């Protein structure tokens, strides 16, 4: 997970 | 600080029925959020990438002074955790991660992490808030004065001043916009005063 808004 | 603010706050807070009547609206939301089965005052945001999601309260305020508490765990805020008010026209969803509440003329919001106020945010720069400055705790109060046409906030018992002006004549609903996967935001209506 790359996503920084906990959307993975 | 208005005298009416303390009069509202120092009354015993509204009971469960009133809290429920003013809670998040399951009919007025981004499809990516849902009101929890075990707690009708809290929503849960599904973990959707590149999506900003909002929900309004059930009640649109036209007159009087109103306050509600937002409980938003600091670790569940992400890049844009915005708290405020909106007309019925404010979009409740955007693609990407944005300060959706406060993005156009239909909503006014305080972006919690940036400590910035947005209104017509697509065309207008954010405003530092509080004006005296600030790490935000999990809960805050939102004070909507539909008679003065103001939006204000109370953090840790401290009145932070007027955030927005020019709200009179509008029907304004509590609103938030969230970007964090699995975030849960609770809203509890405190009380209202007549004009």
């Amino acid at each position: 997970x790359v996503d920084i808004n906990n959307n993975c | 600080r208005p005298a009416r603010l303390d009069q509202l706050l120092d009354m015993p807070a509204a009971g469960l029925a009133v809290q429920l009547r003013h809670a998040w609206n399951p009919e007025d939301r981004s499809l990516n959020v849902f009101v929890k089965d075990d707690d009708r005052l809290t929503f849960h945001r599904h973990p959707v990438a590149q999506s900003t999601d909002g929900i309004r309260g059930k009640v649109g305020h036209a007159r009087g002074l109103h306050a509600w508490q937002i409980n938003w765990p600091a670790r569940q805020r992400g890049t844009h955790a915005v708290v405020g008010v909106a007309t019925a026209r404010a979009p409740l969803h955007s693609v990407g991660y944005t300060a959706l509440v406060g993005s156009d003329a239909e909503s006014w919001g305080w972006d919690l992490g940036r400590s910035r106020l947005y209104h017509d945010g697509k065309n207008q720069p954010g405003v530092a808030y509080p004006a005296f400055l600030f790490a935000l705790p999990d809960s805050l109060l939102v004070v909507l004065d539909m008679d003065e046409g103001t939006l204000s906030f109370i953090v840790d018992g401290q009145y932070l001043g007027v955030a927005f002006r020019g709200l009179k004549g509008k029907k304004l609903y509590p609103v938030v916009s969230a970007v964090w996967g699995h975030c849960e935001v609770t809203m509890r209506y405190i009380n209202g005063l007549d004009p």
